[PDB]
């Protein structure tokens, strides 16, 4: 459901009049979407658990 | 018919018995309000004539209504003080309260300049006795000296500014004969007589400058949190600048434009020092400049919207800045002392009252059109149609109205209250009750208000 | 005060390397690490090089000093439910209950009573027990124990011995 | 506002003179403290009690008016220049705003044709 | 020393005594006072008043000129020729010079 | 009715040509609520409106005509003006609501054309554009708060610069 | 979850003797550890950050010069969260 959502905004966005500088600021922010995401997959969840509790 | 009940309301607490007295000025005074809203409301095409000027009608005042609302609520809030003194003293002041009444009806009724003139300084006495006198804290005559200082000063110019009109110019007495107002051809000589008609409404509407007069009123309050809703009916009382302005001098206004721009920083500078002041009542005060100085620069402007405005400002603030003060009075009544540092700590001790601390706070800000959002808007669109440049210095002031209501929240809201080992009942029924009758009347008002901002509307 | 100015400063360089750090076993190293450090340089007595030392070690500790430090659970102060989920009725509140509605749960009514008997009856003992412990004018900083405590109550408790909770 | 880094390690006697000074500290605190301590853990008390410190807090910006600024100096001047300055700037933008609107409705049209308001 | 000023007097019930009140001395004029006739006011003036408020008092000519530009609205379209606004008081008036 | 402009005819006619399916969802459950409550309510309204039989007539507005204007009325008297006053402010409150039904006409011709709004109507844009041009320039709009003697004095100020104009040009 | 008298006394001992500072007859429930336990300056703080990290970490720098003894240690955090009825 991304692609129907986020996809369709990022291919539009590059047929434009509009600044360049403006466009390639959120083409680097759409590839930034990938590591936020894994830090809560790699950090939180994956891995060795790093909970402090006796039980 | 609003004369002689309320004249003979005054023997009503002579006559009565001694465990009695509450209980007979409240019932005898609620049916008579009950027949203000049934009478007072029906219009014509334009103003009506009610009786010969004794007292005359309404054209834009429905004002009076809220006077007659605030007429059992008074005597409401000053149950808790005015318990340990003398039966004769009690007698005494209830008649005081009535008598400033008395004149309030006659002021917003009388279609007049000269005859509204000396009963709107007839309010001016009781309310002396009534500040200097049962005032709980020290140094409460510099509140009475230049409560007469200030106004007076201010007001005596008048004398010498309306007998000279109507000697030029027919008679100013009955207002609707007083439509052949001649242009003012803007002379030196009229520079003065200009400034004599507004320096009297420019002390009791409060401005940056000469408003000193309003805050120590209220710190150095006539009773607690009680009779201070006498003196919101004052900050009101100066409606005679809606007329003013109308027949008077409609075509100099050039003196006008200076005024605004007096008012416009007595709109953030006197919302700036309400934010540090420790006393819970000058946090009430010093908003309620704020509030009032909306109607200075309305009316000034002379434009239709600001009139629609204005009139709906002097309801809102009237039944919202006078719950504020009940809300002091009850915080008051408990720790005798009105500090907002002290007293800390809502929900744990008070549950219930902590919901209608919302519903009058919030009122300060522009909420689910109640009548403050009414008030408003009609006056900061009407300031872009005077300049384009307004809205920058109006929406400073947007800000701080929510860092009115949410400060006084926020330092209520914070759980502790260590201290303090009283407040253990929670609420009265009477005390409850101040909450409701002040907070309803505007929930009424979210439905339709074509009934309360009504010049010509 | 020099013996806690140390340890003040090993809490804080323990609790500030659990931020920097993302597993367990990296911890550990560290911290072994850190060991090395301060074990090696108090064996011996320092008067002027000590508090050298102490002033050095504000240095690394300032340099990696703020990367939002991990106070987890319920710590006073800094982040996540410092003081929270509290609706906290003090005891004030607890003796004005209305009648025809305090009647509900009886055994907590004739209890608190007893509570509030024992405190007036032993408070002018406590009031010369608490007045009899004085050095000259006023007190030393501190709080006065019972010394001739032969039937029972310190002088000053309620708030002290009789806590919310959490 | 702090200039270098924040203050709680740095600059300090180094166990000197300032250890006497520190412990007067306590000895006030405590003095103060006792006496409210006195007046807090009896069951017949039933009333917020006064604090002369949160007294005298509120009587330090309320009052002290006059008996204060009886020498008006040249900072206070200063403080004037903040005072009327601010009233007397924006005559210089209203006027200049509706000199710009006014000589636009007479000369050169620019009044909305949708305007039905005010 | 004053030897007649120092009398303080501290005293707030509420609960303590009366039980169930809403001010001081006499229980049985207070359950009068304090909940039935200021309740009648908060009755009769708030709900029966209401209809009195904006429900029904005509008000101003505020319904009466909707029949009123309804039916002007229509006449001056098909029997005239301007849009019911052309001038205003005066239709050839005395001049200014 | 009448004074409202309204639509020409509405279109639309059911179809139903491509798939079958379950039909058309909607149009079941549309005549599914015209029997749940929509003919209970109507039921409901009928009953109401048998039970009012006798019903009070009514006479609507009253006219009241003319009475002289304040133009026709020279010199200040307070005897004369008073009904001219009167006159003036009747015709200001339906000249105030005269625009609002244009205001509405605006507002039904954004919906009943959607799609193209700006590029078809036509006449309701140059009807609202007719009313309030002749609403600013002679009932008031910038003569501040409502005045019959006001009034005069703009109209006689709006001639006076027609006049200046016409004779120079 | 609830806590018990019990169970205070089992999860700090526990967590003191999974710290292999110390052998498990020499520390038992009273046995100190600035004297009796034999532990240094630098593990006191350390085994004071181990059992509040096991149970609810919320332990000052001024309650940790009190705490010495584990016996006085276990009744230090019972106290602070509450615990045991």
């Amino acid at each position: 459901t991304g692609f129907y959502s986020k996809d369709l905004i990022i291919e539009a966005a590059n047929t434009s009049y509009t600044n360049a500088w403006a466009l390639l600021m959120t083409l680097i922010a759409t590839s930034f979407t990938a590591i936020y995401s894994t830090r809560i997959i790699f950090f939180a969840l994956l891995g060795q658990p790093r909970f402090p509790t006796l039980v | 018919k609003y004369i002689i009940p309320t004249i003979m309301l005054m023997p009503l607490t002579w006559l009565s018995k001694n465990n009695m007295i509450w209980v007979n000025s409240t019932a005898h005074s609620l049916l008579i309000s009950f027949t203000s809203l049934l009478l007072m409301n029906q219009f014509g095409d334009n103003s009506l004539n009610f009786s010969l000027l004794f007292f005359s009608d309404s054209l834009s005042t429905p004002l009076l209504i809220l006077t007659m609302w605030l007429l059992p609520l008074m005597l409401m809030a000053s149950q808790h003080h005015l318990s340990k003194e003398n039966l004769t003293r009690k007698k005494l002041f209830i008649t005081m309260l009535i008598s400033l009444q008395l004149f309030l009806i006659m002021t917003f009724t009388a279609m007049e300049l000269i005859l509204f003139y000396i009963l709107f300084e007839a309010t001016l006495v009781p309310t002396l006795i009534i500040i200097t006198r049962w005032g709980n804290q020290t140094e409460r005559l510099n509140a009475g000296l230049y409560f007469l200082f200030y106004t007076l000063a201010g007001s005596l110019p008048l004398l010498v500014a309306l007998i000279y009109i109507q000697n030029t110019v027919g008679s100013l007495n009955f207002l609707m004969l007083q439509y052949w107002v001649q242009p003012v051809h803007n002379s030196w000589s009229n520079v003065f007589m200009w400034l004599a008609c507004m320096m009297a409404f420019m002390v009791k509407m409060p401005l940056y400058g000469l408003h000193l007069w309003l805050p120590k009123a209220h710190v150095e309050a006539p009773i607690a949190g009680s009779m201070v809703l006498a003196a919101v009916l004052l900050k009101l009382g100066g409606y005679g600048m809606l007329r003013i302005t109308l027949i008077l001098n409609p075509m100099t206004d050039f003196m006008a434009y200076p005024f605004i721009m007096l008012s416009l920083w007595g709109m953030i500078m006197t919302s700036s020092i309400c934010l540090r002041q420790t006393d819970l009542k000058s946090l009430i005060a010093y908003s309620s400049v704020s509030h009032m100085a909306l109607v200075i620069v309305a009316i000034l402007i002379q434009t239709p919207w600001s009139y629609m405005g204005a009139t709906a400002l002097m309801i809102a603030h009237g039944l919202t800045s006078s719950m504020l003060f009940c809300l002091a009075n009850s915080n008051y009544e408990r720790i005798h002392s009105r500090t907002m540092i002290l007293a800390r700590g809502l929900q744990t001790l008070l549950p219930l009252m902590a919901t209608w601390w919302l519903l009058a706070s919030l009122t300060n800000l522009a909420l689910p059109p109640t009548i403050n959002l009414i008030g408003e808007l009609f006056v900061v669109m009407s300031t872009f149609s005077w300049s384009n440049i307004t809205i920058i210095l109006m929406g400073v002031n947007m800000v701080i109205t929510a860092l009115y209501s949410l400060y006084m929240l926020i330092m209520t809201q914070r759980g502790k209250y260590t201290y303090h080992i009283n407040n253990i009942s929670p609420s009265f029924t009477r005390e409850n009750a101040l909450m409701s009758l002040h907070i309803l009347p505007l929930l009424l008002l979210t439905l339709n208000p074509k009934i309360i901002l009504g010049p010509l509307y | 005060t020099h013996q806690q100015k140390v340890l003040r400063l090993y809490k804080r360089a323990l609790r500030h390397l659990e931020s920097w750090c993302i597993h367990r076993d990296k911890y550990r190293y560290f911290a072994c690490l850190l060991r090395a450090r301060f074990d090696e340089h108090k064996n011996e007595k320092d008067m002027v090089k000590a508090t050298q030392l102490l002033r050095e070690a504000e240095e690394e500790f300032w340099h990696g000093q703020h990367p939002q430090p991990y106070i987890f659970p319920e710590s006073p102060g800094g982040t996540s439910y410092e003081r929270y989920e509290c609706y906290k009725v003090p005891e004030w509140c607890l003796d004005d209950w209305h009648p025809s509605e305090k009647a509900m749960y009886p055994d907590y009514f004739a209890k608190r009573e007893q509570w509030k008997k024992l405190r007036r009856e032993s408070w002018e003992r406590e009031v010369k027990q608490l007045q009899e412990e004085t050095p000259v004018g006023g007190p030393r900083t501190e709080a006065l124990p019972p010394a001739r405590k032969q039937g029972d109550l310190p002088p000053l408790w309620w708030h002290i011995v009789t806590r919310p909770r959490e | 506002s702090s200039l270098p880094t924040t203050l709680d390690p740095a600059e300090y006697d180094i166990s000197s003179e300032t250890r006497k000074a520190q412990a007067e500290r306590l000895a006030i605190r405590s003095r103060l403290k006792r006496e409210y301590q006195l007046q807090y853990y009896d069951p017949s008390r039933r009333g917020v009690i006064e604090d002369p410190a949160l007294v005298r807090w509120t009587y330090a910006r309320s009052a002290n008016i006059y008996p204060n600024f009886r020498p008006n100096t040249k900072t206070s001047l200063l403080g004037a220049l903040f005072g009327i300055g601010p009233l007397v700037f924006w005559y210089y933008v209203f006027k200049t705003d509706r000199d710009r609107k006014e000589k636009l409705i007479q000369e050169g049209k620019l009044d909305r044709t949708f305007n039905i308001s005010y | 020393r004053w030897q007649e000023d120092p009398e303080p007097e501290d005293e707030n019930l509420y609960e303590k005594n009366p039980d169930s009140h809403g001010y001081d001395k006499d229980p049985a004029v207070d359950i009068w006072n304090m909940r039935v006739v200021f309740f009648f006011g908060f009755s009769i003036v708030l709900v029966l008043g209401s209809t009195f408020v904006a429900y029904l008092p005509d008000y101003r000519m505020q319904e009466w000129a909707r029949r009123e530009a309804e039916r002007l609205v229509k006449y001056r379209e098909a029997h005239g020729l301007p849009i019911m606004e052309s001038n205003c008081f005066d239709p050839s008036k005395i001049q200014l010079p | 009715x009448x004074x409202x402009x309204x639509x020409x005819x509405x279109x639309x006619x059911x179809x139903x040509x491509x798939x079958x399916x379950x039909x058309x969802x909607x149009x079941x459950x549309x005549x599914x609520x015209x029997x749940x409550x929509x003919x209970x309510x109507x039921x409901x309204x009928x009953x109401x409106x048998x039970x009012x039989x006798x019903x009070x007539x009514x006479x609507x507005x009253x006219x009241x005509x003319x009475x002289x204007x304040x133009x026709x009325c020279q010199e200040k008297d307070v005897l004369c003006m008073f009904e001219a006053e009167m006159q003036w402010r009747r015709d200001y409150k339906v000249d105030q609501e005269i625009v609002n039904i244009i205001q509405e006409r605006l507002k039904a011709c954004q919906q009943r054309e959607g799609e193209s709004h700006r590029q078809n109507c036509a006449k309701e844009l140059e009807q609202f554009t007719q009313v309030v041009k002749a609403y600013q320039d002679r009932y008031x709009x910038x003569x501040x708060x409502x005045x019959x003697x006001x009034x005069x004095x703009x109209x006689x100020x709006x001639x006076x610069x027609x006049x200046x104009x016409x004779x120079x040009x | 979850p609830p806590l018990t008298l019990e169970g205070i006394k089992d999860r700090v001992l526990y967590v003191l003797k999974l710290y292999d500072k110390i052998d498990p007859e020499k520390l038992s429930v009273n046995s100190h550890f600035m004297k009796d336990l034999g532990l240094d300056s630098l593990d006191q703080v350390e085994i004071i950050m181990a059992m509040e990290d096991e149970f609810g970490f919320e332990i000052p720098d001024i309650d940790a010069e009190k705490l010495m003894c584990p016996q006085e240690i276990v009744d230090y955090i019972a106290d602070k969260k509450d615990v045991y009825e």
